[PDB]
């Protein structure tokens, strides 16, 4: 589950979303997306 | 001069001899060894000691301030400096003492300025076939 | 376009008493900085007073003075002042305004004033709450000491307790140079010192990374067979911990030292101050000297 990383230390972010991509999302949002997709997928001899 | 203590071994002697012989355009010559009678003169000894002291002091002093300052960093460079120091370390105090060590670092840094930098005095624009002489503008 | 003027005339629009003019006459051949060059200027732009600000920091004032252009004062008339812009390499007579003692052959730097003695010297042209504040001309060792003290205070301020920071600032701010005592006013720590601290940290990191094992081990090896006051006072600063060199490679050593010189220059530059004058003469009362201008 845990990812391996090349850089030993993390760095702060000083750029807007229109120039570099960053994966950021709260845990609650992740759980909500998971359950919503779970119901959606099923919703779709 | 830095190899002065290790002169016993043949490899060090070979390195010293290679260092002595220098070649510039169409000219080859050898520079004298600053070690005489198996000993180093006091001025070159002071220079080498100053270089080594600056290195040693910086090595231990740097990390403490780097880790404090890099958290604030807005240029993502100081974190890289911290990581470089961590790699270097993995390959291997009273405030008065800290003040003394910082002041000593800077005073040993000042001792090297004669070796560290040098200034141009002439820039040449003419040369005779007699090349022993040339015309040049003076800079000071 | 309009070529830069070498002679600048300054006129006070405030009315001058005979005492004010008498004070002005004493200042001939001193160095006064100005922000911009015109044939005829007003006295407000003259001197360092315009930059005195609520920020009060010594570092920012040092930064501001570095960017002003320096002029020498030619002879005075009624309500007029004539200033001359020196040229590199020529010979000039300059006035020792400050209390610092000069010596033959040393190099002079321009620096914001720092208070000394009773702190009652400030009679210089107070008129309409404008004041004639002039920078100090000091020899290189004192400027190096001042910059070194400022940077050391900045570096030490990090993560140290507030009270011991106060104690360190108290002990560091005072300087004894050439048998005189000076003290740095308003040693504020702010962004201007922060950028210098960042560059110093970067340069020290690179110096520690670059230095070869031979360089690191020289001091340790020397102590095994030498003994001197210099060495014993030298090794007290270090952390307490036959053989042959593990790796000999003169080409690598040469390249490594070549890079290390650049890094040492980077570290040196932030305490170095540009030499403006080099002196070879002195009035035996130390009030004036003849110098070569450079920069």
């Amino acid at each position: 589950s845990l990812l391996h990383t090349f850089w030993r230390l993390p760095v702060a972010v000083f750029f807007e979303p229109h120039e570099e991509n960053v994966l950021r999302c709260p845990e609650r949002v992740l759980r909500r997306l998971l359950e919503d997709a779970a119901v959606t997928m099923r919703g779709g001899d | 001069g830095l190899f002065s203590l290790d002169r016993s071994y043949e490899e060090v002697k070979a390195a010293v001899q290679q260092l002595q012989t220098i070649t510039f355009r169409d000219a080859t010559f050898t520079i004298p060894d600053p070690v005489i009678d198996q000993h180093l003169l006091i001025d070159m000894k002071t220079a080498c000691l100053s270089m080594s002291m600056v290195a040693n002091l910086a090595s231990e002093l740097t990390m403490t301030y780097v880790r404090k300052l890099a958290l604030e960093d807005s240029s993502m460079l100081l974190v890289k400096c911290q990581e470089l120091l961590m790699r270097l370390d993995r390959e291997r105090v009273s405030p008065d003492d800290e003040i003394a060590r910082l002041s000593a670092l800077f005073v040993m840094l000042r001792q090297l300025d004669d070796l560290i930098r040098e200034q141009v005095v002439f820039t040449v624009c003419d040369v005779s076939p007699d090349n022993k002489s040339a015309t040049c503008i003076f800079k000071g | 376009m309009a070529a830069m003027e070498a002679n600048i005339f300054c006129t006070f629009d405030h009315k001058l008493s005979i005492a004010d003019v008498g004070k002005l006459t004493k200042l001939v051949a001193a160095v006064v900085p100005i922000p911009q060059r015109l044939h005829l200027i007003k006295h407000y732009q003259l001197g360092l007073h315009q930059f005195v600000d609520h920020t009060r920091g010594y570092v920012r004032l040092r930064g501001l003075l570095r960017n002003m252009t320096l002029t020498l004062m030619r002879r005075v008339e009624g309500n007029q002042i004539l200033l001359h812009v020196p040229t590199h390499g020529l010979l000039y007579t300059v006035l020792n305004t400050g209390p610092v003692t000069w010596e033959k052959g040393d190099a002079l730097c321009v620096l914001p004033p720092l208070f000394h003695g009773p702190l009652a010297r400030e009679n210089l042209l107070t008129l309409g709450q404008w004041e004639l504040v002039l920078p100090w001309i000091v020899p290189m060792p004192l400027a190096l000491e001042i910059n070194q003290r400022l940077l050391i205070m900045g570096l030490f301020s990090l993560d140290r307790s507030y009270e011991e920071v106060k104690a360190a600032v108290q002990q560091l701010q005072t300087i004894t140079f050439r048998d005189a005592t000076f003290t740095i006013p308003d040693p504020v720590i702010d962004q201007h010192l922060l950028i210098d601290m960042k560059t110093a940290c970067l340069s020290m990191s690179m110096v520690a990374n670059l230095a070869s094992e031979l360089t690191m081990t020289y001091v340790r090896k020397l102590a095994l067979e030498d003994s001197s006051m210099l060495l014993v006072k030298c090794q007290e600063l270090l952390m307490r911990l036959p053989a042959r060199p593990q790796h000999v490679s003169p080409d690598d050593e040469i390249a490594r030292l070549s890079a290390l010189f650049v890094m040492l220059r980077q570290l040196d530059d932030l305490i170095r101050e540009q030499v403006v004058f080099t002196v070879c003469d002195v009035s035996p009362d130390n009030k004036s000297a003849t110098c070569i201008f450079k920069g």
